């Protein structure tokens, strides 16, 4: 039950991370000031009707003080100071000592800036480890291309490994760019570091994000899924107490760490069948892709047993599974927060499928098309990092292409 | 010569005459004297054997009355002892007149009533006779035998009606407690009504009197206590007493007030039960809900179920699941409410969460067939109807009241298919093109006219069923419910036995007038509704045959341009003409079957035969 | 002579009238003849019946008996005192013959014959066969028989009802004579071996027969276990006053007055019993908290003791369990969400059976200490050993789940820090090898996570709502009544119920979990799972010798050779038979798909489990 | 059944829709403030087919109020302050040419307006259109309004119209021939109302309440549940046997249930122009005034079978509809509304042909050659419906 440190880097992760921490505030009763709200009595125990004392666990994402204020354990890092001021002034409970101010429009400028001030970033992370009593999970919120989060966010995930020995679970929560000159080769350079210094990755397409909700609305859609995977963590249930228990139940191979998400929008029988539709997935799908693992979230409280079981049995036949993986559809019965209204019923599905073939080959097709068309000792190290990144993303592509055929038994 | 016979009438020896003579003089007067005192010990021997705990309780009170006579017997033996020792000087003449004037009138009757019990001991609305040990029934009936055998004697019957008064005084106390309260306290089997709600109050026909033999009065005494237990099982109230009193009949089981007081207790047992059903359990609120669930008083609920499950009801029972049809029926009819302790659901929201929509494997056209001597056909409804409303609206009622639901949902499904087929035969895109040949356009125009006369048949058959039969017969039931209910509220129809008969008559005529009673009537109702359904599913399959008769429509919806277009149109007009002569075939026999049974039995059915025979020939 | 007849009626020998000790007739010949003595025989029977009955009251004149029969002797003496009063005045006036004395005593033979037949049935089985014998005659004809039956019953029932009234207003038992049906068994184990009702000792005149059982039993429970010495004193001073001051006793009360009293008294105590199980004892608040700790409804706490106790649980049972388990329990409370809620002092831990000495992972348990809390509440061993066995089965599943996800966290850093930088040519047989060990973990972490998800929601959570929540706060089957139809008792939403029904709702709720479907031609279903859990226990234990080899494999390539090629080939040979040994335990988990699915299809309950386990 | 959406187009349609919704709110007791009235839950009437249920218990009708001018819109919003302000759409149109161009450019913003009314209904069953067949703003965009909803929803949603025909500006023969083409091939059911004949029934405000009496009584078994005719699809399926003669007329009765069925069949009480010899195709009688003694209805139906003229190929049946009275309104008397389709709609169509053929012979850039094509195509579109009415009357219908 170790706590979780979140790292917001880049222009995306600041406004997405603002929606991530505003979602955790109303879910746990704390306000923008930081003071705690008296916990309402759950309706799982009634009293003699004539006719403090908290059941949730917010310490994994907030720290405690003597005056009962809750401060989130997030690290903010960007180039421009304008994006930090809109996030700090909106939610005043952010720790101002976690705020770091330096723009970078390329991966080379981002990774070089990550080398020059290693000492002020590694010391900032180690101050948050002193606040917690147990650390088990690091979290990221970065863009794959575009802003400075591709460059210096690629370095911040590398300084976790050399300092702590890479024994902490890294969830990257990456946002892939939509379909721009810098955008093709920005993606292929950070993805080599993404598949080398991580443990799990939740991919999110921006071009497939406006299809679901129909830029402020695009930020609220990422925070709904990012806070849904932490619902059995903060609200303790029978299973899925820690983040390593969810991901290890989902990732079979350390080269297969790429997860696709989907939001359901009612009852809970049609909610399980609505999540299996291919139009709700944040990742784009092409043909019929075989599924490896899947986890259905029902974080709105469901007193509908024997109805969830009929939906699991129906969703086993309508989903084609990989042959060496057993057909097991797992569902968590997450509990509704007593501060939010009990009327709405949410549903999230995170899953591992073969749909990442179309995502990676879309970048690799545009990678060689631009370096052949357009193309001090700086050209040599750029060229060898292209070929090192070219052969490395192919390794997880042929791993997905061989995953559909029955293998891994010799 | 006199002292020795003074002890012989006490059942004892006199040393000369007999046990407990050859010197026969002119003593003729003692020939009958020792005969009168011989059976004196017959009463005393009758006491010591029949006073046991067995042989019923009503013979124990009679055993006390004969022993009271034993003291009244010995009361006069002091006077003859005073007559003996004193100086009377009157012997051999007056001794007969003294001991038989006040004793022999009661000594003779008390011996024949006792010797008959020992005779019948050596022999040994409902049922279970075969009485044992001649305890209560055989003793009370031979007393009335003794009165009618001595008609013409005023000085002899007055003792028998007093003997029957005190003996049967204990039998009235349990009979008065049964009729007034309902307590059946009887330690032995010493009563008429024997508690064993149908096979529970057997009346024991072995031991009734001659007065309690009429088949109409046996139900006046059996249903008086049964309808009182229903008032005692529901609200509690052991030994009511209702802050009131009652006349509490006491006199005898021989009076002109016997037939009047039993009916007086029978009207009170029905006034208190009907006040429980109408005011307590809201019986007017039940018969308006049975009309909304079985006979479709408000068809908004059932029309939202049929169109939602329209694709599921067309397919057979094998190509459908039971759970999918029942589940959709719950969201549209029922409403999930919480049974928190403290609230009180009425009869409206209890019977609404009680029905079950079964689709078990029979047919509508065989349930009615076995009663007398696709999934829309086998769909039905069942309501549990809890206590005590399962007593008046029994299973004989609901079986004649559920059959009308399967018929009303079958024709409402045919009227749903024809109303949907009108949508696609008139304003579709495949069915209504613009520039096809006139040989096809005449076949489309002939198919619409045939369907416009088929759709008007079920819209006229329904206007007779849902209005002339169901609604018209309910106007007299609903009238004699509310104006029953206004009279019941004043007191603290007037019979529960006729309320079951008034509702069984309502469901029978609804089953009679809706063509589900006769052999040739049901044989045409099954054939006519099946042919309409065989024409309705014929329409949906022409929609894929009309795509090959138009060259422009097949080019947009993708063997073409040969003689097979004229060949398959000839096969289309062949199977369409076979259904046109078949529509006129069954309808002229359907119009003939209503003319046959509409003149002899039902006058209301002739009203359809006057309306439908003037429509379709025109 | 006629004056010797009263001398024999009192049992005194004259010069010619003689008799014997007992069971002999008054054979007196030679008075006049057989004509005078034959009628004298039936009045001689009046005298022998007096003497044979006078020796019964003499030998049992309040002595040699301590039972209810000593009140019937007072009845037998009262009619015998009135018998000798009648012989005096009937011989005070001068009788002419012996027929006139026969007339006045003839109304008395009906009374004398009944007292002898019940006195002959003495010194036999004299328990309830005597009190029911008198009550069997109270509903009878022949009002002289009925007249003596009621006066012999109304003053013999007063010692019997003295046991009943103490059972209503005081809640005790003054019984010593093998009598009134609430007996106390000497094995005082729980509140079930104590007070019980026998149906055979139920009399025919007690009309309630079930409410007086549930009035005295709850009075003992409200006096000694849940003392509260203010309500019982108010209850004893109130209802015993209205039973004595206006109705002079319970025997003087009729049948309708008893049922009106007891029913108004039966619901009076159950209002107070259901008062303190809910408002003060909080039965449902503790049964819900019984599930958070015994049934693993808060997995953050059970994950905390498995992380903050990974050093104590590795040793044997030599732990003191006074300063070690107290340290591990208290710091894990600060880690998880248990540190904030109310009843944290009730939480304690202990080691079960330290004399075995198997391991430290197996002997641990959690205890919800319900001390006071004035309620037992019939939570004895047979309600607790099956309630601690279910925790230890659920302890085996969360233990394997916490060393399988750490197995995922240990092999990912083994891949990163070592395997991706091994000579760029030996990675391809190693990256293929490590992808099988991470994938066979995925087959194991999916078998447990759905086995718990079936137990924790279909078995545990559905039975708690059905048996505990519905029977307490919701209605039974069970009504419809407009109460406006006829002419300080707070009614509340608890569905008032007695002691024998509060133990049964909780007793069945544990019985419907431990015995429901699979927790109990083949071995049992619970035994089949333990064989699969043993393989997972053995899979992780044989995976560490793989993990300790690859970290050494990285040490050979950094510093490097003929003797090195011998040492490298022996180390890769350690990887060949290892992955073959990994295939052995893989087919045993593939054997799990064969025998379980051949057993789950035989039941309709486990048909849904056959496609997701 | 299914929920119902209506469309009020034009100046004449907005005045009819004002009286149509005030009468629908009166029958259900709904006040003119959006507030509900308790029943004199637990409601037998179903106002959910026409009104929207909200969380704040406000009652807003399902109506679109498209119009060119903001004058009559202020009349409807002030008198009935419960219309949704987003559903109403605003900006002079006197001809059909300038009125059709308003709906063609604004087709996307108006199609998007009605998609907000589809998702608010669970199961939609029919559309309605209240407009005038002669007029610039009504027949201009309303002809485009029924066209855009025909191909999108595609034969699953019924489209009924309640049009008002001109009784007599000199441009009124130009537009009545154009929109009569679109009312034939694109409308499912069509009601004919004459402004001149409606004044005779009462003996412009007086004629509006008579149309509101008929347009609300046709859906009386739809809202108030009964034994039969629970849906609108089962009501129109009797009156229209073939789609090429879907034009319908109506009749208004204003004391006995036997005498009410005889007064409805008279030609004096008609909303449309009636010729000399008219033969009926199908008839529907609405007895909505709480008729309970069904002994006089049985005589009124049997009398109407062998008295009124009949078309030979159709089955002559007089369907009577028992309608329950509104409990919020007081019981005045028995009310009767007879809706039917007959041969009596030839005389007004050839009157439009007479004013059209006379005007083309009189002849009263790039816009001339197209409107003569549209005048030509609309002529045999309504000439073919004249030959359809003349064919079904005779014996020549039942042969090749």
């Amino acid at each position: 039950p170790g706590e979780t440190i979140t790292l917001q880097v880049g222009q995306c992760g600041n406004q997405v991370g603002l929606q991530y921490w505003q979602q955790l505030a109303t879910e746990h009763g704390i306000q923008s000031d930081g003071s705690s709200t008296p916990y309402p009595k759950d309706i799982n125990d009634l009293q003699l009707q004539e006719l403090k004392y908290r059941n949730d666990h917010p310490e994994l994402f907030f720290t405690l003080s003597d005056s009962n204020t809750y401060t989130p354990r997030s690290i903010l890092i960007d180039m421009e100071p304008s994006v930090i001021a809109k996030s700090t002034s909106a939610l005043p409970m952010f720790n101002p000592r976690n705020v770091h101010l330096s723009a970078a429009n390329n991966w080379i400028n981002g990774y070089k800036y990550g080398t020059e001030e290693e000492e002020t970033l590694l010391n900032l992370i180690d101050r948050e480890v002193d606040k917690c009593d147990n650390l088990s999970n690091f979290q990221l919120f970065h863009s794959v291309a575009g802003g400075t989060g591709s460059g210096v966010g690629s370095k911040m995930l590398e300084v976790i490994s050399d300092r702590y020995g890479h024994k902490k679970l890294l969830n990257t929560f990456s946002i892939f760019p939509s379909n721009v000159v810098v955008q093709p080769y920005n993606t292929i350079l950070t993805l080599k570091r993404l598949i080398d210094y991580s443990d799990a990755t939740f991919v999110f397409h921006n071009d497939s994000l406006n299809r679901i909700e129909n830029f402020l609305g695009a930020n609220k859609l990422i925070a709904l899924v990012s806070a849904s995977v932490s619902n059995p963590l903060r609200f303790p249930g029978y299973m899925y107490s820690s983040m390593e228990s969810i991901v290890s139940n989902l990732i079979p191979t350390p080269d297969l760490k790429f997860l696709t998400s989907s939001i359901a929008p009612l009852n809970e029988y049609d909610m399980l069948l609505e999540l299996s539709n291919d139009r709700y997935k944040t990742n784009r799908v092409g043909g019929d892709t075989s599924y490896i693992s899947m986890l259905n979230y029902l974080i709105g409280y469901n007193l509908d047993q024997r109805e969830i079981r009929k939906g699991i049995l129906k969703s086993q036949q309508r989903i084609s599974f990989v042959p060496w993986v057993a057909r097991s559809v797992l569902v968590v019965h997450g509990k509704k927060s007593p501060y939010l209204k009990n009327t709405n019923l949410e549903g999230i599905q995170v899953t591992n499928n073969t749909s990442m073939i179309d995502v990676f080959t879309k970048i690799l097709k545009q990678f060689d098309l631009l370096i052949k068309r357009k193309a001090v000792e700086e050209e040599n190290e750029v060229m060898e990092m292209f070929n090192e990144s070219r052969e490395s993303v192919k390794s997880i592509i042929d791993e997905y292409k061989a995953c559909k055929e029955i293998t891994y038994l010799d | 010569i006199i002292r020795e016979l003074l002890f012989t009438l006490l059942g004892h020896e006199g040393h000369y005459i007999q046990y407990s003579n050859l010197d026969i003089s002119l003593k003729v007067i003692t020939k009958k004297l020792v005969k009168f005192g011989k059976f004196y010990s017959g009463l005393k021997s009758f006491i010591q054997v029949f006073d046991n705990n067995k042989f019923g309780k009503i013979v124990q009170k009679f055993c006390s009355e004969v022993r009271k006579f034993l003291s009244s017997y010995q009361q006069v033996l002091i006077n003859v002892e005073h007559e003996f020792k004193f100086n009377k000087n009157f012997n051999l003449n007056m001794l007969d007149s003294l001991l038989h004037q006040e004793i022999s009138n009661e000594m003779t009757h008390l011996y024949q009533i006792g010797i008959e019990i020992s005779r019948i001991t050596e022999e040994r609305n409902l049922y279970y006779g075969k009485f044992d040990c001649c305890k209560g029934g055989l003793l009370l009936q031979v007393i009335q035998e003794r009165m009618v055998y001595y008609k013409g004697d005023p000085t002899s019957l007055d003792f028998l009606t007093q003997l029957f008064d005190i003996v049967s005084s204990d039998y009235i106390g349990m009979l008065n407690q049964w009729l007034l309260e309902g307590v059946i306290n009887d330690p032995f089997d010493e009563f008429m009504i024997r508690e064993k709600w149908n096979e529970l109050f057997l009346i024991k026909i072995d031991g009734l009197l001659n007065q309690f033999q009429n088949s109409t009065i046996q139900s006046k005494i059996l249903n008086t206590g049964k309808y009182l237990n229903i008032f005692k099982r529901c609200t509690g109230l052991h030994n009511f007493e209702s802050l009131k009193e009652k006349l509490t009949t006491i006199t005898s089981l021989a009076a002109p007030d016997l037939e009047l007081k039993i009916d007086e207790f029978y009207h009170r047992a029905n006034k208190m039960l009907m006040k429980l059903l109408f005011d307590g359990y809201n019986f007017p609120s039940v018969v308006n809900i049975f009309q909304r669930l079985f006979l479709f008083a408000d068809s908004f609920q059932i029309d939202n179920f049929i169109d939602s499950t329209f694709s599921e009801l067309k397919r057979g029972k094998l190509k459908i699941s039971v759970s999918r049809l029942q589940k959709q029926y719950d969201d549209i009819f029922k409403e999930k409410i919480e049974n928190k302790v403290g609230v009180r659901p009425s009869v409206y929201d209890v019977l609404k969460k009680n029905q079950k929509l079964s689709v078990t494997s029979e047919s509508l056209y065989k349930v009615v067939e076995e009663l007398m001597e696709p999934t829309i056909t086998s769909v039905d409804l069942t309501i549990p109807l809890p206590f005590p409303l399962n007593l008046v609206l029994n299973q004989q009622l609901s079986y004649q009241y559920e059959i009308m639901f399967k018929l009303l949902i079958n024709i409402k499904f045919i009227s749903k298919y024809n109303s949907s087929n009108w949508q696609e035969m008139n304003y579709s895109k495949i069915w209504t093109n613009s520039h096809f040949n006139s040989s096809v356009k005449k076949w489309i125009l002939r198919c619409r006219v045939l369907h416009s006369r088929i759709c008007s048949f079920i819209h006229e058959l329904e206007n007779y069923i849902v209005h002339d039969v169901i609604e018209h017969n309910f106007e007299e039931i609903k009238n004699l419910i509310h104006t029953t209910a206004t009279n019941l509220a004043t007191s603290e129809i007037s019979t529960v036995e006729q309320l079951i008969q008034k509702f069984l008559d309502y469901s029978s005529t609804l089953l009679n007038d809706s063509l589900l009673t006769r052999e040739e009537s049901l044989r045409q109702l099954r054939k006519m509704l099946d042919f309409i359904f065989h024409f309705n599913n014929y329409i949906v399959q022409v929609k894929k045959v009309l795509v090959l008769l138009n060259h422009e429509l097949f080019n947009e919806y993708s063997p073409m341009d040969q003689e097979s277009i004229d060949k398959r149109f000839a096969n289309l007009s062949d199977t369409f003409l076979m259904q046109y002569e078949k529509f006129g075939e069954n309808l002229v026999t359907f119009l003939a079957t209503i003319k046959q049974v509409g003149e002899r039995e039902n006058q209301g059915l002739l009203e359809l035969s006057n309306r439908l025979e003037l429509c379709f020939p025109e | 002579i006629l004056t010797y007849l009263p001398y024999t009626m009192l049992g005194s020998d004259s010069k010619i009238f003689t008799f014997s000790n007992n069971y002999t007739r008054l054979e007196i010949p030679k008075d006049i003849n057989n004509s005078f003595s034959s009628l004298l025989r039936e009045v001689f029977e009046f005298a022998i019946l007096y003497k044979q009955l006078a020796i019964v009251v003499d030998r049992y004149k309040g002595t040699l008996v301590s039972a209810i029969k000593t009140a019937y002797i007072a009845i037998l003496e009262a009619q015998l005192n009135k018998y000798v009063n009648d012989i005096n005045n009937i011989f005070n006036n001068k009788p002419n013959s012996i027929l006139v004395v026969y007339n006045s005593i003839f109304p008395w033979i009906s009374i004398l014959r009944f007292l002898y037949r019940v006195s002959n049935r003495l010194n036999r089985l004299d328990g309830y066969e005597f009190l029911t014998f008198i009550y069997s005659f109270t509903n009878h004809g022949d009002p002289k028989i009925r007249g003596i039956a009621v006066t012999a019953f109304t003053e013999v029932v007063k010692p019997y009802y003295n046991i009943v009234e103490h059972w209503i207003v005081k809640g005790e038992l003054i019984d010593n004579n093998n009598e009134f049906f609430i007996i106390f068994d000497q094995e005082q184990n729980e509140f079930n071996s104590i007070i019980k009702l026998l149906p055979k000792k139920i009399p025919a005149f007690i009309k309630s027969s079930d409410k007086i059982f549930q009035i005295g039993k709850t009075l003992i429970f409200l006096n000694k276990y849940c003392r509260e010495l203010k309500w019982v004193n108010q209850y004893n001073v109130k209802y015993s006053a209205i039973l004595f001051n206006n109705h002079q006793g319970l025997a003087s009360m009729t049948t309708n007055e008893m049922i009106k009293l007891i029913d108004s008294q039966y619901n009076e105590i159950l209002t107070f019993l259901t008062q303190i199980i809910q408002g003060n004892n909080k039965l449902f608040t503790h049964v819900y908290n019984f599930k958070r700790f015994y049934f693993m409804e808060t997995n953050d706490f059970i994950d905390a003791i498995m992380v903050k106790g990974k050093d104590v649980f590795n040793e044997s049972s030599v732990n003191i369990s006074s300063t070690y388990l107290r340290k591990v329990l208290q710091d894990a409370i600060q880690i998880s969400s248990v540190k904030n809620f109310e009843y944290v002092d009730r939480l304690d831990s202990r080691v079960l059976n330290p004399q075995h000495g198997n391991l430290g992972w197996e002997s641990f348990t959690i205890e919800y200490k319900i001390d006071d809390l004035p309620m037992s509440y019939l939570f004895e061993g047979h309600q607790h050993l099956q309630y601690l066995k279910m925790f230890h089965f659920l302890w085996k599943l969360r233990q394997l789940n916490n060393l399988l996800n750490w197995h995922f966290e240990m092999f990912n850093e083994l891949n990163h820090n070592v395997v991706t930088k091994l000579s760029s040519r030996n990675r391809r047989p190693l990256a293929k090898s490590l992808s099988i060990i991470t994938s066979i973990r995925f087959h194991f972490t999916q078998f447990l996570n759905e086995l718990i998800a079936y137990l924790s929601y279909d078995v545990i959570e559905e039975n708690f709502q059905q048996h505990i929540v519905r029977k307490l706060f919701y209605n039974k089957n069970d009504l419809l009544l407009n109460k406006s139809f006829m002419n300080d008792l707070p009614k509340f939403n608890v569905n008032l119920l007695t002691i024998d029904e509060l133990v049964e709702l909780h007793g069945t709720y544990i019985d419907s979990i431990i015995n429901s479907s699979l927790l109990n031609t083949n071995i049992s279903y619970i035994d089949q799972i333990f064989n699969i859990l043993q393989t997972i226990f053995n899979f992780i234990n044989t995976s560490q010798e793989f993990y300790s080899l690859v970290v050494t494999f990285g040490l050979l390539v950094r510093s490097d050779e003929l003797e090195q090629d011998q040492e490298d080939l022996e180390f890769q040979l350690h990887k060949i038979k290892r992955k073959i040994y990994k295939d052995i335990y893989q087919h045993d988990y593939k054997r799990q798909l064969n025998d379980l699915k051949n057993d789950l299809n035989r039941d309709y309950n486990l048909k849904d489990l056959s496609k997701l386990l």
